C-alpha cells in the first residue's frame, strides 16, 4: 500500500523553474522517473537509504532531490528547464525487504514557449 | 563434535521424486544459514537451494519450480524436496551450515560442510 | 583516520558506548545478532540516525550496501551505474568481482535487459549482486557493506569476499556486517555487539585468543 501523491506540476517558458513534490514503512530508495510522449519510462532523480543522491546526465546539474524521512515527502527542484524535460513526472518508491516498486500516478510537466 | 549428515540420496529413473536431508549434531548454540549444492562429475560446485534462518528460499534457475527446500530450527535438519528430477540433475549433492558452537562465547558463525550424497537420475 | 567513533549511544537503547576508531584502507568487522545493533551503527555514520552521547568524526563521501537488495526500475547497467560516471575498466572490473558475468551473458540482451515491471525479475541473489556491484562501483572514501551475503550461497560470497572486499576495495576504508569467522579472520578490527554494549574491539589476534 504506498499510496504517492504528486504535486508541483505545470507550464513553464524555457529557462524557467517548477518544484516536485511527492508524499509516501522502511523505504529503499525514493526518486523521479519520465515517460515523453511515444518514449518508455527513464529514471531522472533517485535518493537512496544514506542520501545518496543520483541524477540523469541530461538534467545533471541542473535539477535537485530533497527528501524528508520525517514525513515520507520527497522534491524535485527544477531549475533552467529546455523544452526537452517536457514529459509526465512519476514519483517512485522502493519499499519492503522484498524489494516493492510503487509508482505515483504522474504529473504533467510542459516546457513551452507558448 | 559437530557433524552434518546427508540422507535421501541414490538410483532413480527420470521422472521421479527424491527427499535429501540434513542433520547437525553436536553442541549448537545457533545455525544461521543452510544451504544444499552439488557438483557434478567435472563441473565446480555449485549451489542448489539456500536455506536462511527466517526461511527465505533462494535457488538455482536450473531446479526453480521442481526442487523444494525446508528447514527445522528445533532439529537442525535441512531437507531437499527433489520432485521431478531431470538426468542433468545427476551429481553429488553436499549440505552446508553457518554454525556457532556452544562452545563459542560470541555468536559469531563457522562454515561446516556434509559428506556429500550420491544422486543418479 | 577516515572513521572514528567515542562514547557513542543510541536511541531510534538501540547502541550502548560505541568506541572504534579506523585508519583508512582498514576493514572493520562488525559482528552481532539479530538485533545487536550493526544495522544501525552504519545509520550514525550515514547521519541518517543521530545520536545522544559522544561524537563521530569521518572524512570523504560515503556509500551504503543496503542489507535488503533493491532494484531500481530500468536495466543491470543502469542499476550498476546510474548518477554516476561509465568507466569502461571501473564498470568491467565490477562485473568480473560481483559474480554477474555469466548472469549477465545468459541474457538476449545482456546488461541492457529491463528490470521494471511487465520484464525480467531477478533472483534473491542476482539482486544481492547487482546491489553489492552498484555499491563497489562509487567511487566513495567509505565503504558500508550491511549483510551483503545474507541470500548468497558461500561458494559465492567466497569469490565475491576474498575478490571484492579484499582485493577490489583494499586500499579503500571498509565497514562490513558479517558474523562470519572466515571474514572476522581477514578483518583488520573486529567490534561485536550485543544489545547495543560493545562486547568486544581489537584486532583478531585479541579475539582468536579468547
Ligand atoms: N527504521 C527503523 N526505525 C525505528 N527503529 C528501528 C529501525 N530499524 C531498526 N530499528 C530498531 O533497532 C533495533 C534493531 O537493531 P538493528 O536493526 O540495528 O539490528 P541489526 O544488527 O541490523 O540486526 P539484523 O541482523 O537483523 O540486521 C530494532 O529492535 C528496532 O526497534
Amino acid at each position: 500500500q504506498v499510496q504517492l501523491q504528486e504535486s508541483g506540476g505545470g507550464l513553464v517558458q524555457p529557462g524557467g523553474s517548477l518544484r516536485l513534490s511527492c508524499a509516501a514503512s522502511s523505504i529503499n530508495a525514493m526518486g523521479w522517473y519520465r515517460q515523453a510522449p511515444g518514449k518508455q519510462r527513464e529514471p531522472v532523480a533517485i535518493s537512496s537509504s544514506g542520501g545518496d543522491t543520483r541524477y540523469a546526465e541530461p538534467v545533471k546539474g541542473r535539477f535537485t532531490i530533497s527528501r524528508d524521512n520525517a514525513q515520507n515527502k520527497v522534491y524535485l527542484q527544477m531549475n533552467s528547464l529546455k523544452p526537452e524535460d517536457t514529459a509526465v513526472y512519476y514519483c517512485w518508491l522502493n519499499w519492503g525487504r522484498t524489494s516493492v516498486n510503487s509508482w505515483g500516478q504522474g504529473t504533467q510537466v510542459t516546457v513551452s514557449s507558448a | 563434535q559437530v557433524q552434518l549428515q546427508e540422507s535421501g540420496g541414490g538410483l532413480v529413473q527420470a521422472g521421479s521424486s527424491l527427499r535429501l536431508a540434513c542433520a547437525a549434531t553436536g553442541s549448537i548454540r545457533s545455525i544461521n544459514n543452510m544451504g544444499w549444492y552439488r557438483q557434478a562429475p567435472g563441473k565446480q560446485r555449485g549451489m542448489v537451494a539456500i536455506i536462511t534462518r527466517v526461511g527465505n528460499t533462494d535457488y538455482a534457475d536450473s531446479v526453480k519450480g521442481r526442487f523444494t527446500i525446508s528447514r527445522d530450527n528445533a532439529k537442525n535438519t535441512v531437507y531437499l524436496q527433489m520432485n521431478s528430477l531431470k538426468p542433468e540433475d545427476t551429481a553429488t549433492y553436499y549440505c552446508h551450515a553457518e554454525i556457532t558452537e556452544q562452545s563459542r562465547p560470541f555468536y559469531l558463525t563457522d562454515d561446516y560442510w556434509g559428506q556429500g550424497t550420491q544422486v543418479t537420475v | 583516520t577516515e572513521v572514528v567513533m567515542e562514547n557513542v549511544t543510541a536511541f531510534w537503547p538501540v547502541l550502548k558506548d560505541i568506541n572504534f576508531k579506523i585508519e583508512r584502507g582498514q576493514l572493520l568487522a562488525v559482528a552481532g545478532s539479530t538485533g545487536a545493533g550493526k544495522t544501525s551503527l552504519l545509520m550514525m555514520i550515514m547521519g541518517e540516525l543521530e545520536p545522544s552521547e559522544g561524537k563521530i568524526k569521518h572524512s570523504g563521501r560515503i556509500s551504503f550496501c543496503s542489507q535488503f537488495s533493491w532494484i531500481m526500475p530500468g536495466t543491470i547497467k543502469e542499476n550498476i551505474i546510474f548518477g554516476v560516471s561509465y568507466d569502461e575498466y571501473r564498470y568491467r572490473s565490477v562485473i568480473k568481482a560481483c559474480q554477474l558475468e555469466e548472469d549477465i551473458s545468459k541474457f538476449a540482451e545482456k546488461d541492457n535487459i529491463v528490470l521494471g515491471e511487465g520484464g525480467i525479475t531477478l533472483s534473491g541473489g542476482q539482486r544481492a549482486r547487482i546491489s553489492l556491484a552498484r555499491a563497489v562501483y562509487k567511487d566513495a572514501d567509505l565503504y558500508l557493506l550491511d549483510s551483503p551475503f545474507g541470500y548468497l550461497d558461500v561458494l559465492t560470497e567466497k569469490e565475491i569476499f576474498e575478490s571484492c572486499v579484499c582485493k577490489l576495495m583494499a586500499n579503500k576504508t571498509r565497514i562490513l556486517v558479517t558474523s562470519k569467522m572466515e571474514h572476522l579472520k581477514k578483518a583488520d578490527k573486529i567490534l561485536i555487539l550485543h544489545e547495543g554494549s560493545s562486547y568486544f574491539y581489537g584486532t583478531f589476534s585479541e579475539l582468536q585468543n579468547l
